[PDB]
């Protein structure tokens, strides 16, 4: 029923959520910006981020494929690749 | 952890190819090149059924049997002409 | 009252009509969901006619349509009873079915 | 998003509602309440019952054939 | 069958109280109502049992298509946990859902009421297992409970559905 | 599903994968969002402490008593998403995911329509056969000295080459047919 | 009945004389018409059965089969045009002739008045069958399977030979008509108790009983599709036809000499039905399905109540058609898959939409769906068995539950689930494959409309 | 963006 | 019910057994008690096809209802007085069946009082 | 295409044979634990853990997706049973014993209570219903010729 | 393209998250994802829904309809 996503609508939502996480500054979040080496978050906060995304887009990023959703972009192509968005 | 620098390129590249496959899957214009009635199926079926029920079933023995009609006190029987006696008066 | 018998036999014929349309090549040309939804609708109305009869008079009917085998002593035949249980249920079932097929068209859209 | 759809999606906002959606919903519910109220007035024997239970313990011993001892 | 109908009524109803799947809760209610239908057949009251079959069909059909509407409208979420405040977002189904819910709970002067309480009081008046009589009545209170569970979680609560709304 | 399974699991990935099961099994017991967003930042606390334990032995003794605390304090019916294994829509649409090597037995009439579709499909099949040699050779020339071998496959490493073994990760039946 | 037979013989000259390219169509087209002449026997219109001539007769029990025997030759020749299309043009004309002789012989055996004519023709059918199984059998083990099929039948056969020559001396003619209208009442001696076993055992062997049925799973496994169709549809039923005509004599003993077999069959029905539940080879599962559904028949041809007998006649004709249908579709999967394994090839409906409808209808015929002659048959055997002892429903009740489970499992793990990733790509369905099926089921639908024709001698 | 829907060959 | 408690708890000696309600003689305590009466003729019922169970001593008011339900067909809401009557007849029968039960009860008590007082 | 050496053989008696079989079955030589030698046919077939395909990681790209089994990995003897359809050995939040006891306890308590019930039934304070004529003797289909012992019902 | 409401719009005060925010705070803790869970309570869906309100939806007109009919 609902409209299919896009590679720039799956990117604005991913940045949106993260900009609402208090620890991640909302003005230094850039899609090519790593969660743990550049933004500062710890390991436990990666799980929490991914989980937000799993609840923003309604599907589960498997464990092994989600121990690596580091860049705030990998999340944007992995979500899209899993949902077949060729833009 | 974090993707290995040589797995963020096998996912880099293969995603790039998947995007082209899905573009190619897209159909071009023209792609598909191909080279009141209510009464109809309520009345036409009906005539047939009736033909069947009034000229086979009805005709054959014990094919459409019905519980006796209900006859109450004081109501007339059309076929014979009798009038069912009125019942004993309800005292209360 | 043939109107009663014919009606009980007719609901089955009307509902079977969607089944053989799909057997022939005709369904590709007309719309199957809309056509099926309409015929159940008409079946419910046809079911109502015996229901009023029963209520007016409270009478039943055993209809032996076709004989299948004599099998010696135990003859086997196709019989539809029209007792209060059968026609009351027949009307309720088709109303629910008429509701669901229209729901089905919306729910399975894109199937 | 092609405007062709019937209604648009909303992000973190209360989905806009069509006049028909609200009116039909209030219609079905209000008839439910009109029917419950109409029948309650015309036929209030749903709770009360139209027959009063007799107190089985007030039946004069004459009423039941309790022959006086002896 | 009075005995087994009775056991299924409560057994299925108690299971329904904690089930978190909307379709599953309605299905258990389908079984619980038929358990009541089995009970009336067991108390040799065939005509009223048939009366509940007809009334049961109208409301259970409604609730399932009502949830069909909620599941399809949401991104195929079949769990009451992530579904909330459908009453304001979708009044048409919520109105249909509560109409159906009250019919399931035998609200006075609705289709369940005409047939269901006849069955209840039939039990309260016949000679029957004491265990069957007590379970059937609390089974009726549970039917109200799980009915309450559905509208509170599905309809009257802050929304918990995924953020994009369509 | 995409990346390959590691042989053994580290301490971390075992701890950090409980933080997921745990928090996600806390949102079944605590349904309302507020209660959750509360009862959960209290969970992190539990993991937040005992974060810097350097005594491995201890750490693997907090982990082994965490996963037993959890097993006995888990929800029987958790919230598993609609489309994930164990879900409600798992593999529902798979009845429509035909495997794409089946459009090769289509009658010349069927493929007559849908014309440009097969014009692009024949290009891709040329891509596949044009590199199998450079691919398999790559797969082999880069076979690291015999030893540990994982299911990870190499990237391209040269222009024109296509990631080795790419015909079924690309060309994979679309998810929702 | 020499039109159902002489025109048949002439098929052999046609398979040989005809052009290599046109040999297949001349033979298949002509035997379709040979089946049409066979339909004339169905014109009974009176109780008196039809004694065509001294040696050749057709009564209600044989007539429903002679038509099936004539019907399958066309189908057998249509199911084996693929494999056997890789041969040298003289191996084909041998296979076609072998199939032709089977129904010539089988038509006569089912249409034979003298019981020893049955024996000579009865045991001859092994020659054509063993050649079909051994000569063209794909697996390394068909030499073995052939041995099992020849010895189990042969060791049973020589006792029957001694028994029938024995009754001829005791009564004076092996003519089924007379033997029926003459007083042959065994005397419950210890010896007679052996005669009875001698006559029934040979028939009980080719009708797989639980004790001696290992020959059938092994034989159908490596047998080519045409041989497996013949064994299931006509060959096994030769044993049933024999038990119906031979127990006219030996009338008193079977009252008490049957218990052993009846119990062997009903317990056998459960175990044979159950092992179908976990057998990896599809042809294996259909074969054990055939043993169980034939174990019901030996338990109705022994209870000997009118209903049993025609329950038997209904089921034998019906299960014959259904089994072939199952063996025929199993082959279509085998030829594209190239393996008999059930676990491989999952999801076919996704790729072969119609064959799956044929698979579904074949399975519903396999289990007892009600507007089918298959159910009428079991319903009747079930009734009589219940009459024999009300407890029988328990064992004939575990079989129905198991029969539902394996029949649907064949559909669930072969024709549903996710598609196999990339077995050799499965070429689309030929129209021959689909017709060979349609030809099996369209008659199953037509017979179910008027079950009277296949009801047996009893009714 | 009509997309091509792969389907088993359906002529046979 | 509470009557059960009297029987399941306490003493059942003086509590009636539902299986045998007219446990004591029909005429105990009665000066030629008038028997009951059935207004409808066996045939009337048999012609109105009343279900055997519904052939109660109220069968007569039923036949009336059924009459006014066949007549007045299109209107199913107008044979309302007839239903009250039938129901009443029956309420006035349930009460009887209750009076009979209470009478038994008491009579059995008489036995306990009388018999014991005799001891 | 399959050599006899690449197909199952007899119980590995000597340790070299136990390490040769482990190659055939693509296993680790220290994981090949032949099924016990009691002569029931198992032969050299590995005794793989009796765990159903249900708990095989549901996300990994299993070559054979639906059997959740890879290509080459030794298949389990009873894979016709522990498949994703037929049987489910998978861990349960509640211990199995606890389950068996609880379920059956419930069953028993219920069955019992139902018995307490039949002993002590619930019946209103109402005497027996009274049918006219002779308890409808004739209409209950009684014999017209033989009149029944009159069963009379009196007022109050 | 669909736009998205300004991330800033969302704030925890004024919603039940705020009271959860204040207690977690006594504990010294502070949950960082609250703001994300704000639109739940933020607007439109902000009003508390009471159980009588659903059961009694439309009762006002239903009774209004009843009175009128009762009049005629
Ligand atoms: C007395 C009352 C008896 C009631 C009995 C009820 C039993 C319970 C129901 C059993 C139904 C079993 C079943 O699942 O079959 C559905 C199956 C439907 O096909 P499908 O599964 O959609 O096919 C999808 C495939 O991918 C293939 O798709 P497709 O592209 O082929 O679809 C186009 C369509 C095009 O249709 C055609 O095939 C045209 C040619 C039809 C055959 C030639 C005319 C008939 C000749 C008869 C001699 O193909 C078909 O639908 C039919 C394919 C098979 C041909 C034979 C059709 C069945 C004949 C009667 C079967 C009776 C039930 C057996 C079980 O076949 C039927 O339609 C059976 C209909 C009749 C059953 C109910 C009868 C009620 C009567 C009252
Ligand atoms: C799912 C399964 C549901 C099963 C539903 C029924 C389960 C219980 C079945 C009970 C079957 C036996 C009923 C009679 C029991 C008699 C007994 O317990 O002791 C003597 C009993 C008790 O002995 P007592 O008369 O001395 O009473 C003792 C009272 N105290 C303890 C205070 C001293 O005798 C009776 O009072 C009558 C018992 C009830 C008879 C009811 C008959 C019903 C129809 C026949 C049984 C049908 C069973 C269907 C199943
Ligand atoms: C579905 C399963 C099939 C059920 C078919 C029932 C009717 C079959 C039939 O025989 O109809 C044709 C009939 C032929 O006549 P005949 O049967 O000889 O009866 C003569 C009685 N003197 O009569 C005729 O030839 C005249 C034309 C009749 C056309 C109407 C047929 C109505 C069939 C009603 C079936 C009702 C049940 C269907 C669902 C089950
Ligand atoms: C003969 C021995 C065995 C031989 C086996 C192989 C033979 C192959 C070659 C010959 C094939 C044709 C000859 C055999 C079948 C003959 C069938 C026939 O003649 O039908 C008769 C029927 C008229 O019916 P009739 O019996 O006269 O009426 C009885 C009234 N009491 O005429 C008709 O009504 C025709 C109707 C056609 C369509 C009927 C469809 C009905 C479907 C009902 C079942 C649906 C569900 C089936 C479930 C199956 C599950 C697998
Ligand atoms: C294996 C499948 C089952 C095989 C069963 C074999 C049974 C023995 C062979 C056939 C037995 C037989 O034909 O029965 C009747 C025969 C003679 O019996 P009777 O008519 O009484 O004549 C004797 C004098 N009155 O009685 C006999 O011939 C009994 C002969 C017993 C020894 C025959 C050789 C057995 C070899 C093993
Ligand atoms: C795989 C099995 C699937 C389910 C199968 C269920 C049916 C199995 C039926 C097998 C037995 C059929 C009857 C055999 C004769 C039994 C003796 C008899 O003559 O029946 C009369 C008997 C009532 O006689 P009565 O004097 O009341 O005393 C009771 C003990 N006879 O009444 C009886 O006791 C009849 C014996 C039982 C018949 C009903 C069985 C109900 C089974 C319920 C579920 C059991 C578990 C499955
Ligand atoms: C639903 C019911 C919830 C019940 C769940 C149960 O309580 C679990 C709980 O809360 S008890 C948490 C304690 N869990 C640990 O103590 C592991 C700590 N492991 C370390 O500290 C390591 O040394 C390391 C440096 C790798 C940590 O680093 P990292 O943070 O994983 O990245």
């Amino acid at each position: 029923d609902a409209p299919p996503l896009t590679l720039d609508g799956i990117k604005d939502r991913v940045l949106y959520v993260l900009k609402l996480y208090d620890k991640i500054d909302p003005e230094k979040l850039s899609v090519n910006s790593h969660f743990m080496k550049d933004l500062g978050l710890d390991s436990l906060d990666q799980v929490e981020i991914i989980m937000a995304m799993e609840d923003e887009f309604g599907f589960e990023i498997p464990d092994i494929d989600a121990e690596k959703l580091m860049c705030p972009q990998e999340i944007v192509d992995y979500i899209a690749d899993k949902k077949d968005v060729y833009e | 952890s974090g993707y290995t620098p040589d797995e963020k390129l096998r996912l880099q590249q293969l995603r790039e190819l998947r995007r082209r496959w899905l573009k190619d899957q897209e159909l071009s214009p023209r792609e598909p090149v191909l080279p009141l009635f209510a009464v109809s199926h309520v009345l036409i079926p009906m005539w047939f059924v009736h033909y069947y029920v009034k000229y086979h079933m009805a005709t054959k023995p014990y094919t459409i049997v019905s519980s006796k009609p209900r006859i109450f006190p004081g109501d007339t029987i059309l076929e014979t002409g009798e009038v069912i006696p009125p019942m004993r008066d309800f005292p209360d | 009252m043939n109107i009663f018998t014919t009606s009980i036999l007719l609901i089955f014929i009307l509902l079977l009509s969607p089944i053989l349309i799909s057997m022939s090549n005709l369904i590709k040309h007309i719309n199957f969901p809309l056509y099926t939804t309409t015929s159940i609708k008409f079946s419910f109305i046809i079911s109502l006619l015996p229901l009023l009869m029963f209520f007016h008079n409270n009478m039943e009917y055993m209809i032996t349509t076709w004989h299948w085998v004599t099998m010696n002593s135990m003859e086997l035949k196709m019989s539809f009873k029209t007792d209060f249980f059968s026609i009351l249920f027949t009307s309720v079932a088709l109303f629910v079915t008429w509701s669901i097929m229209q729901f089905s068209s919306w729910y399975m859209h894109s199937d | 998003a092609g405007g062709g759809v019937h209604i648009q999606p909303r992000y973190r906002e209360f989905p806009q509602l069509t006049r028909s959606q609200v009116i039909q919903g209030e219609f079905l519910s209000s008839l439910m309440w009109f029917w419950i109220l109409w029948r309650f007035w015309h036929d209030s024997d749903a709770v009360l019952g139209h027959f009063s239970y007799p107190d089985p313990s007030q039946w004069t011993d004459e009423e039941l054939g309790i022959p006086p001892d002896d | 069958m009075l005995c087994l109908g009775a056991l299924t009524t409560l057994f299925t109803a108690i299971c329904a109280l904690t089930q978190n799947d909307i379709k599953k809760i309605i299905a258990f209610s389908t079984s619980s109502q038929l358990g009541l239908m089995m009970v009336t057949l067991g108390m040799n009251q065939p005509h009223l049992a048939f009366l509940h079959i007809c009334t049961h069909a109208f409301f259970k059909a409604m609730l399932f298509m009502c949830s069909g509407s909620i599941i399809h409208s949401l991104a195929d979420e079949q769990d009451i946990r992530k579904m909330g405040n459908i009453t304001k977002i979708m009044p048409f189904t919520s109105s249909c859902l509560v109409i159906g819910s009250l019919a399931l709970t035998g609200m006075p002067f609705l289709t369940g009421f005409y047939s269901k309480d006849l069955i209840i009081e039939a039990i309260n008046t016949c000679n029957t297992n004491a265990w069957a009589l007590l379970i059937t009545l609390i089974a009726t209170s549970m039917t109200a409970m799980y009915s309450m569970r559905i509208i509170y979680f599905v309809t009257m609560t802050k929304p918990r559905f995924p953020p994009l709304i369509s | 599903a995409f990346c390959a399974p590691p042989a053994y699991l580290t301490h971390q990935q075992k701890v950090l994968r409980l933080y997921k099961r745990a928090l996600r099994h806390l949102e079944s017991w605590c349904i309302h969002r507020d209660k959750y967003r509360y009862f959960a930042c209290l969970m992190r606390a539990r993991f937040e402490e005992h974060k810097n334990e350097k005594d491995m032995m201890r750490a693997t003794q907090l982990l082994r008593e965490a996963e037993e605390e959890f097993w006995q304090n888990q929800h029987p019916q958790p919230y598993i998403f609609p489309d994930s294994p164990g879900g409600t829509s798992f593999e529902r649409y798979e009845c429509y995911k035909v495997p794409e090597w089946c459009l090769d037995y289509w009658h010349p009439s069927e493929k007559a329509m849908y014309p440009d579709y097969f014009s692009k499909r024949e290009q891709w099949k040329k891509l596949r056969m044009e590199s199998w040699d450079r691919e398999v050779k790559q797969l082999q020339e880069e076979t690291s000295p015999d030893g540990i071998m994982t299911e990870a496959l190499p990237p391209a490493r040269r222009e024109g080459d296509l990631p080795p073994l790419w015909w079924h990760i690309v060309t994979r039946p679309r998810e929702r047919p | 009945m020499l039109k159902i037979i002489l025109p048949s013989l002439m098929l052999l000259p046609l398979t040989w004389l005809s052009s290599p390219k046109k040999t297949w169509t001349n033979v298949t087209s002509y035997s379709f018409l040979i089946s049409l002449t066979s339909l004339t026997l169905l014109w009974q219109t009176d109780e008196n059965y039809k004694n065509f001539s001294n040696m050749f007769s057709s009564d209600p029990l044989s007539t429903p089969l002679i038509i099936l025997t004539a019907w399958l030759l066309p189908l057998m020749l249509m199911a084996s045009q693929n494999h056997l299309k890789k041969d040298n043009n003289v191996l084909q004309k041998l296979y076609i002739s072998m199939l032709i002789s089977l129904q010539i012989l089988l038509i006569m055996t089912f249409s034979a008045t003298e019981l020893i004519m049955f024996y000579i023709l009865f045991e001859a059918t092994l020659i054509p069958t063993l050649i079909i199984i051994t000569r063209w059998g794909n697996q390394t083990e068909r030499l073995n399977a052939g041995i099992y099929f020849l010895f189990y039948t042969l060791i049973g056969s020589i006792p029957l030979l001694i028994a029938l020559i024995l009754i001829q001396n005791h009564v004076g003619t092996l003519n089924l008509m007379i033997l029926s209208f003459t007083t042959h009442t065994l005397d419950a001696s210890w010896s007679n108790n052996l005669l009875w076993l001698a006559c029934m055992m040979a028939f009980l062997i080719k009708m797989p009983l639980y004790g001696v049925h290992l020959w059938l799973p092994k034989a159908h496994v490596e047998a080519p599709i045409a041989g497996s169709m013949i064994l299931a549809a006509i060959l096994l039923k030769l044993g049933s036809y024999g038990m119906i005509r031979i127990s006219i004599i030996l009338d008193p003993l079977t009252k008490y000499m049957a218990y052993p077999f009846i119990l062997l069959s009903l317990w056998g029905m459960i175990m044979t039905s159950s092992i179908c539940l976990r057998q990896t080879d599809l042809k294996s599962l259909i074969a054990y399905s055939s043993v169980s559904h034939m174990a019901l028949v030996i338990a109705s041809i022994m209870i000997q109540t009118p209903w049993s007998f025609m329950g038997a006649t209904m089921l034998m004709i019906a299960h014959g058609l259904t089994s072939s249908l199952l063996f025929c579709l199993a082959n279509s999967n085998y030829e594209r898959i190239h393996s008999r394994t059930m676990i491989m090839a999952r999801g076919l409906q996704m790729v072969f939409p119609l064959m799956a409808t044929w698979w579904l209808m074949a399975s519903l015929a396999n289990l007892a769906l009600p507007p089918s002659i298959n159910l009428m048959g079991e319903l009747f055997i079930t009734m009589s068995l219940f009459s024999w002892s009300n407890f029988t429903i328990i064992l004939m009740g575990i079989n129905i539950i198991i029969t539902g489970m394996y029949s649907m499992y064949m559909i669930i793990t072969t024709q549903r689930g996710k598609l196999t990733n990339h077995m050799i790509n499965l070429q689309p369905s030929h129209t021959r494959e689909l017709t060979l099926m349609a030809l099996h089921m369209i008659p199953l639908i037509l017979l179910t409309t008027s079950p009277k024709l296949i009801t047996g001698l009893t009714m | 963006k009509r997309l091509f829907v792969v389907k088993p060959s359906l002529y046979y | 019910g509470a009557h059960l408690t009297r029987r399941y708890l306490w003493d059942a000696s003086v509590e009636p057994d539902p299986e045998k309600i007219p446990s004591f003689p029909p005429d105990l305590g009665f000066p030629e008690r008038k028997e009951r009466v059935m207004v409808a003729t066996q045939q009337e019922m048999m012609d109105a096809q009343l279900t055997l169970q519904q052939r109660d001593y109220c069968a007569h008011y039923l036949i009336r209802l059924l009459k006014c339900k066949r007549d007045s067909f299109p209107n199913f809401l107008a044979c309302k007085h007839e239903q009250h009557d039938w129901d009443y007849c029956e309420h006035l029968d349930y009460v009887k069946r209750m009076k009979e039960f209470e009478r038994e009860r008491r009579l059995l008590q008489r036995k306990k009082r009388r018999a014991l007082k005799e001891a | 295409h399959m050599t006899k050496d690449m197909l199952p053989g007899s119980y590995p008696r000597t340790p070299e044979e136990r390490a040769a079989a482990a190659k055939k079955y693509n296993m680790r030589v220290e994981d090949y634990e032949p099924y016990p030698d009691d002569g029931m046919g198992y032969g050299d077939y590995p005794m793989l853990p009796n765990r159903s395909q249900h708990e095989r990681d549901p996300w990994y790209q299993w070559d054979h997706s639906e059997l959740r089994m890879n290509w080459g990995e030794p298949i389990h003897w009873d894979l016709d049973m522990y498949i994703r359809n037929r049987v489910d050995t998978s861990p349960t939040p509640v211990s199995w014993d606890v389950m068996c006891k609880h379920l059956f306890g419930f069953v028993a308590f219920m069955v019992f209570m139902f018995w307490v019930g039949h002993v002590f039934p619930s019946y209103q304070p109402v005497g027996p219903k009274q049918y006219p004529y002779n308890n409808l003797y004739l209409e209950r289909g009684g014999d017209p010729t033989k009149e029944p012992e009159p069963v009379v019902h009196y007022d109050i | 393209k669909m736009e998205l409401p300004d991330y800033r719009q969302w704030k925890i005060e004024g919603t039940p998250l705020e009271t959860v925010q204040k207690k977690l705070a006594a504990r010294g803790l502070r949950d960082p994802w609250a703001r994300n869970e704000a639109w739940r309570y933020m607007g439109g869906f902000a009003g508390n829904i009471t159980f009588p309100s659903v059961i009694l939806k439309g009762f006002k007109w239903g009774f209004a309809a009843f009175v009128v009919a009762l009049g005629a």
